[PDB]
């Protein structure tokens, strides 16, 4: 085998690392971003969950980076950790430099220029972590980015990436209307996450949820988690609980 | 084998068999020769196309380092750019540090000082290429001291003075034709007829200005790179001579 | 054996110890007689340096060479080898001089040498040692004689003892020790020293030697290093030559 | 096995990591650039893969190193894009030092360079990328496309086609190029370029990506409109 | 070494274990003069010269 | 018996071809040089090698 | 095995290197040379070999300085790395001490730089022994490097292939050429007697022929054509 490192290339010129790299995404839970014309909705799912573990404290899949892009995790956590903080100080930088904040391209090519360097050069291990950024920028409005473990990005209106990445996606897909109404985006990303789910009863701290809406307090981007008792509301309007 | 894996290891030869193998990067690479004579060194190539949308007119493999050195390289040529863009600063910091033309023979020996770097440190010269070079270069040129001088420029040994050499794949049979037809009697516009009737022997493609380059170092015209029409020209007046013979 | 332990040289096997290590030694084992005998009064330095063929040059090569102008030093197993962590205590040496100016002590200079070869076995992109280096000389505290061990052991001798022919090498210096219960002066150690090491040629018999002898003595040399030579040595050669005889 | 490192040779003299470089080209999508007598055409195949997919964010294939220099590329996507910007700051630090808009030929050279510096080192890889770079300069008139290929060579070519079965493409881009005829005409130039690419897209009208660049610093993209009426006019004849 | 069987290395079956090494230097050269003195041989030799190659 | 091969219809005049002379025809031509060298004169060969030389 | 020969800081079991003997193998393919010496003189004969005859010969000896100088035998690009570092040694003695740094002296430098490389986990070993000449105060001097490093200091030797011929004729000759002081023309003449004996596949010719001298009245000179013409 030649999966003894990252400078080394089998006969065909695939390298395994990256195979690996997203292997990792997809043994640690869904993760459902969808874009609606209304906002774009983040919904992450619970890998963990031990009746004496608490998730009250901090969401451990979900980090804001800078005050109007936020980013669900998917990957392992230390991994992940290195990142999140690599990527918010990034974004502070430009605030810093320009005195407006970064544009979600930008953000999202920094991080996988950094991913594909450790590839390129030396010893260092590749960092199998995909985020997928929701943000608003005045270039194109709301938009909803994901980042491979392969070291680019691709634009959309809906990925899933997590575990059950190809039942996420058929479900996110049929259900999806070019319009898409952000309470209806609520809802179908339950929905979905439930099916996907080993866990039949599919409880609020089993879920990590934010909205982000630039059509909620308009001329200011405003990212918002929601709060257990409000998860727990939706569940029972989608009939789960 | 297993000696061959390292480039500080030997062989139980006592050699580097990472270096010898850079030989057949040497040999892989088309064809080159070169034959000095009393008036100039003629430098002539190969070269191969598979589509003909290959511009063959601005492709590079007879070169300029200076304008009186030259140079002929056959080898892989990734290798070659770094090469050739050492020499070409050494011809430069010459005249910098001087105000006069370089020697063949140093120029010479200053390319295997770079071809000598195989890993990193090493006093009396720091070594900052990392892999062994898989490039030679026939080294041709003037200096009035020694004249007209051909050195065949080896960076798995040391430079060799040549008074006729052809390196790359068709060097075996060339090498015979060249001591049967290297003499202390030649003339230059009978040199670079020459240089054409061997190339043609070992080569299994067509003969043409396309896939073919002259050049000279007359001392006295400067280093020129000649034309198509000029080449073709002297394509012409081989076939002539053969046909009555 | 394999699996590390003695492919690497700070890996440790089962066994509590490294295999590299007794290789070191056994190398040493290669390496030719040398003796240091101490004496009460002085120090006393003779080696076996074998003639190979008689192209060779007398009395111009020796493993005697001196740190400071007091502390005499010999070497036996791997001879450039050896060469070097003489030439490393020298700069260390040096240091002493410079900063507390003044000589160094015989004990400080052993410590010093034994931070060495332990280093050179704490890293895997370094060899260890491979020679055994009798030393010492005379300070305030009067003369002392330590011997090295590859391994990075010493200990205080009053007889050292190295290479080869060194079993006969170490009965001869307790039978010192028991006919003179002060190990006997040393003008008559140097002589007591061409003895052993013609006995120990007896285990070298198929070549010839070259006895080179040096002192150090309190106040035979003034308390100073230099080699015994001349009519002294000559001495050492008559007295020797008889008593095998 | 020789093929563990760039510093460590086969008998024949070849570090495999190139030619596997080589195979890495062919799973990104194809690149065709042909010129004409007075443009180049540098037309792509672009991917439409799913309806959330976009384009307005979804990489195109194409980027503009500046506007006077243009670049296509076939490879891993990753590995081009730390190429691209380290080629559109080299792009920058020509007129920084010289003051004058890029040649290219100091573009090829250079951007193959940064390839030939990590393929000439032993400890790291170099990328699996091969690009088209095409341009013009205010002073010289003459078109001018040049290759790189992931050993750090750089070439020039009149007409080529790299990337995702390349050498089929090739074939028929041989026929109908002349060295003595180019494409006269700008249309003409782009229906031949569709016609190429036709080969490689099997149908897809939004998944022909053409652009073209003209000397004094004419740089543009056609509109997915445009890129239909060629496609219409080619299946006419067809 | 370890393909000796287990019924022999119980005492009273072997009680001396004597090893051959491979020749030393010294004993190289000895070999040599003895295969040398079927042919003729001359003052060139130096078979301790020959030994150390 | 008695093959209808030579060494016209072998290419190369090669090493291994030179030694293979000195086994068969040397000695059988004059058994007298290599009784008075004092070596046993050659007339085992073992032509081995990778499949079609 | 043979598992000790993958490394250079890796003892054998019998406390060999594997990679300082490979090197001794280096000095064999290499090309042969002869030193000797007189209290007053000092001469290499060396044997210029060619590639072929379109190649006109490759110089064995390498001017090291005015006092100084050295030849070859084995790898070429490693005697000159260590001629590099030698000459440097000359120019440094020179600079700072205003002295002709004594050949033995010069030998022990050139035998740690060896012996670095030797230590090191990278660094290539060197696989080429050198004869050094040198005339100070102290006379003629002649070195025999090693490609462990040691350096052994003999009124004469020879290295290379076929070299053991030509020490068999100086042994004989050893009394005869040192008592001959302040007649180069002699010692001259007994290096090429010696390298005469070594021959197999060559002649003499001209311009195989290259001697270096030093001595009492004499410049590190190497001689070539029409002065060796007198000595062909
Ligand atoms: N030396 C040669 N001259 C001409 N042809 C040759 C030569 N060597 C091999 N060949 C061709 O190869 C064919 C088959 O190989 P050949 O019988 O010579 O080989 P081998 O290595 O002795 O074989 P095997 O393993 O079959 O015993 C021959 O019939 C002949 O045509």
């Amino acid at each position: 085998r030649y999966d003894s490192r990252t400078t080394i290339f089998s006969p065909e010129g695939r390298l395994y690392q990256v195979e690996y790299a997203l292997e990792s995404i997809s043994h640690a839970g869904t993760a459902i971003g969808i874009m609606a014309s209304d906002g774009i909705v983040l919904a992450a799912e619970r890998k963990v969950t031990s009746t004496l573990l608490e998730q009250d404290t901090s969401t451990e899949k979900l980090y804001k980076l800078n005050d109007k892009i936020a980013v669900a995790v998917a990957g392992l956590t230390a991994d992940a950790e290195i990142l999140i903080n690599t990527a918010r100080i990034h974004a502070q930088n430009y605030l810093k430099t320009y005195n407006e904040d970064i544009p979600v391209e930008i953000l999202v090519r920094r991080l996988s220029d950094i991913k594909q360097g450790y590839t390129q050069h030396g010893g260092l291990r590749p960092f199998g972590v995909s985020f997928i950024y929701a943000g608003y920028d005045d270039r194109y409005g709301y938009q909803l980015y994901t980042s491979n473990p392969s070291g680019n990005y691709t634009g959309w209106k809906a990925i899933s990436v997590g575990a059950n990445t190809s039942a996420a996606q058929t479900l996110l897909q049929m259900d999806y209307k070019d319009d898409m109404k952000v309470d209806d985006a609520i809802e179908l990303a339950l929905k979905t996450l439930s099916k996907t789910t080993d866990s039949s009863a599919l409880t609020y701290d089993r879920l990590e949820f934010a909205t982000i809406r630039k059509g909620a307090n308009d001329g200011e981007v405003y990212q918002k988690i929601f709060k257990p008792q409000e998860i727990k509301d939706i569940l029972v309007k989608t009939g789960i609980t | 084998s297993e000696y061959d894996r390292g480039v500080s290891t030997f062989s139980p030869e006592g050699r580097l068999f990472q270096v010898e193998y850079s030989l057949e990067a040497i040999k892989l690479g088309s064809t080159a020769i070169g034959i000095a004579t009393k008036e100039g060194v003629v430098l002539g190539v190969e070269k191969r196309a598979t589509s003909p949308l290959l511009e063959s007119d601005s492709i590079e493999k007879i070169v300029e380092i200076d304008r009186h050195i030259g140079c002929a390289m056959s080898g892989l040529t990734a290798d070659a750019r770094s090469m050739i863009e050492h020499a070409r600063t050494a011809a430069v910091t010459h005249n910098l540090y001087y105000d006069e033309d370089i020697n063949v023979e140093s120029l010479t020996q200053s390319v295997c000082d770079l071809a000598l770097r195989f890993g990193e440190g090493a006093s009396g010269e720091e070594r900052l290429m990392s892999r062994p070079f898989g490039v030679a270069l026939l080294i041709a040129g003037h200096d009035a001291d020694d004249g007209y001088q051909l050195f065949h420029a080896e960076p798995s040994g040391t430079f060799y003075r040549y008074n006729a050499k052809a390196i790359g794949s068709g060097s075996e049979g060339a090498q015979a034709e060249l001591l049967n037809e290297w003499h202390s009697s030649l003339t230059l516009k009978e040199a670079e007829l020459l240089v054409l009737k061997i190339l043609k022997q070992v080569m299994e493609e067509k003969l043409d200005e396309n896939n073919a380059q002259l050049s000279c170092i007359t001392k006295q015209d400067g280093f020129k790179i000649y034309d198509n029409e000029k080449t073709a020209e002297l394509i012409k007046e081989l076939k002539e001579k053969e046909a009555a013979e | 054996i394999g699996t590390g332990y003695d492919l690497s040289n700070s890996v440790f096997s089962p066994d509590g110890r490294n295999f590299q290590v007794e290789y070191a030694v056994k190398a040493v084992e290669n390496g030719t007689t040398s003796i240091g005998i101490k004496c009460n009064d002085g120090v006393v330095f003779a080696v076996e340096k074998l003639i190979t063929s008689k192209l060779l040059v007398p009395q111009k090569n020796v493993k005697i060479q001196v740190v400071d102008r007091h502390i005499g030093c010999v070497y036996s197993g791997l001879i450039p080898d050896g060469r070097h962590l003489v030439n490393r205590g020298r700069e260390e040496a040096a240091s002493f001089k410079k900063l507390y100016k003044t000589p160094i002590p015989i004990p400080a200079f052993a410590d010093r040498l034994g931070q060495y070869v332990q280093a050179h076995t704490l890293y895997n992109s370094v060899r260890p040692f491979g020679v055994s280096t009798i030393f010492g000389g005379v300070d305030k505290n009067g003369a002392h004689l330590y011997m090295l061990e590859p391994s990075g052991s010493y200990w205080g001798y009053k007889g050292a003892a190295t290479g080869k022919g060194r079993q006969s090498a170490k009965a001869e210096l307790e039978k010192l020790v028991d006919h003179h219960p002060e190990g006997l002066s040393a003008r008559e150690a140097v002589k007591q020293a061409a003895k052993i090491i013609y006995l120990a040629h007896e285990d070298n018999k198929e070549k010839d030697f070259e006895l080179e002898i040096s002192w150090c003595s309190l106040s035979e040399t003034n308390g100073l290093h230099k080699f015994v030579k001349g009519d002294l040595l000559q001495e050492a050669i008559d007295f020797a030559q008889k008593e095998i005889n | 096995g020789y093929d563990r490192a760039l510093s460590i040779f086969s008998p024949d003299g070849h570090i495999f990591q190139v030619e596997y470089a080589l195979e890495a080209v062919k799973r990104g999508t194809c690149a065709v650039g042909v010129k004409g007598k007075n443009c180049v055409v540098l037309g792509c195949e672009r991917r439409s893969t799913l309806k959330l997919q976009d384009t307005r964010i979804t990489p195109s294939k194409v980027s503009k190193i500046d506007s006077h220099v243009v670049l296509s590329f076939s490879g891993l996507n990753a590995d081009s894009r730390i190429l691209i910007e380290k080629a559109r700051v080299e792009a920058q630090s020509h007129r920084l030092t010289l003051e004058d808009p890029v040649t290219v030929e100091y573009l090829t050279r250079y951007v193959a360079g940064v390839q030939q510096r990590y393929t000439q080192s032993g400890g790291v890889r170099p990328f699996g990328v091969s690009t088209l770079i095409a341009g013009f300069d205010p002073r010289d008139d003459e078109p001018k496309l040049y290759q790189t290929e992931p050993s750090g060579i750089y070439s020039s070519w009149s007409a080529q086609t790299i990337g995702r079965n390349s050498k089929t493409v090739r074939e028929f881009l041989e026929k109908n190029y002349d060295r003595k005829e180019p494409p006269a005409t700008v249309e003409e130039c782009v229906k031949l370029t569709v016609r190429s690419l036709l080969e490689v897209v099997q149908t897809g009208a939004k998944n022909i990506e053409i652009t073209v660049v003209k000397p004094d610093s004419d740089i543009v993209a056609l509109s997915s409109e445009e890129i239909n009426q060629y496609v219409t006019q080619i299946e006419q004849e067809k | 070494v370890d393909v000796l069987d287990p019924a022999l290395l119980r005492s009273g079956r072997l009680d001396r274990k004597i090893e051959f090494p491979l020749p030393s230097e010294d004993s190289r050269a000895q070999i040599l003069q003895i295969h040398s003195r079927k042919m003729t041989t001359d003052d060139d030799i130096n078979w301790q010269e020959l030994a150390r190659s | 018996e008695k093959p209808d091969v030579t060494y016209s219809d072998v290419g190369g005049c090669k090493d291994q071809i030179e030694k293979l002379r000195e086994v068969v025809e040397l000695p059988l031509l004059s058994p007298e040089r290599f009784a008075t060298l004092g070596i046993d004169p050659p007339k085992g060969i073992l032509l081995y090698g990778p499949p079609g030389t | 095995r043979n598992n000790y020969d993958g490394d250079t800081v890796t003892f054998s079991p019998t406390g060999r290197l594997f990679q300082v003997e490979y090197a001794l193998e280096a000095i064999k393919q290499g090309s042969v040379t002869v030193g000797l010496r007189s209290n007053t003189h000092a001469v290499l004969v060396a044997l210029k070999r060619n590639a072929d005859e379109l190649s006109s010969y490759q110089k064995k000896i390498i001017k090291c300085d005015e006092h100084m100088g050295l030849s070859l035998a084995g790898l070429a690009p490693d005697a000159r790395v260590l001629s590099n570092y030698l000459r440097q040694q000359c120019n440094y003695s020179s600079l700072v001490f205003n002295r002709k740094l004594a050949v033995e002296r010069a030998g022990h430098l050139l035998c740690d730089k060896a012996q670095k490389n030797t230590q090191s986990y990278g660094g290539r070993p060197y696989g080429v022994g050198l004869l050094i000449i040198g005339y100070d105060k102290s006379g003629a001097h002649l070195l025999e490097f090693q490609p462990s490093g040691n350096v052994t200091e003999l009124y004469g030797t020879a290295i290379g292939a076929r070299s053991q011929g030509a020490k068999t004729y100086l042994e004989r000759t050893l009394d005869t050429f040192i008592k001959i002081d302040g007649n180069p023309d002699e010692l001259i003449k007994a290096g090429v007697e010696a390298i005469s004996q070594s021959l197999r596949d060559e002649s003499l010719t001209v311009d195989n022929l290259s001697i270096a001298i030093v001595g009492k009245d004499t410049p590190f000179t190497i001689y070539d054509g029409e002065a060796v013409a007198k000595y062909i």
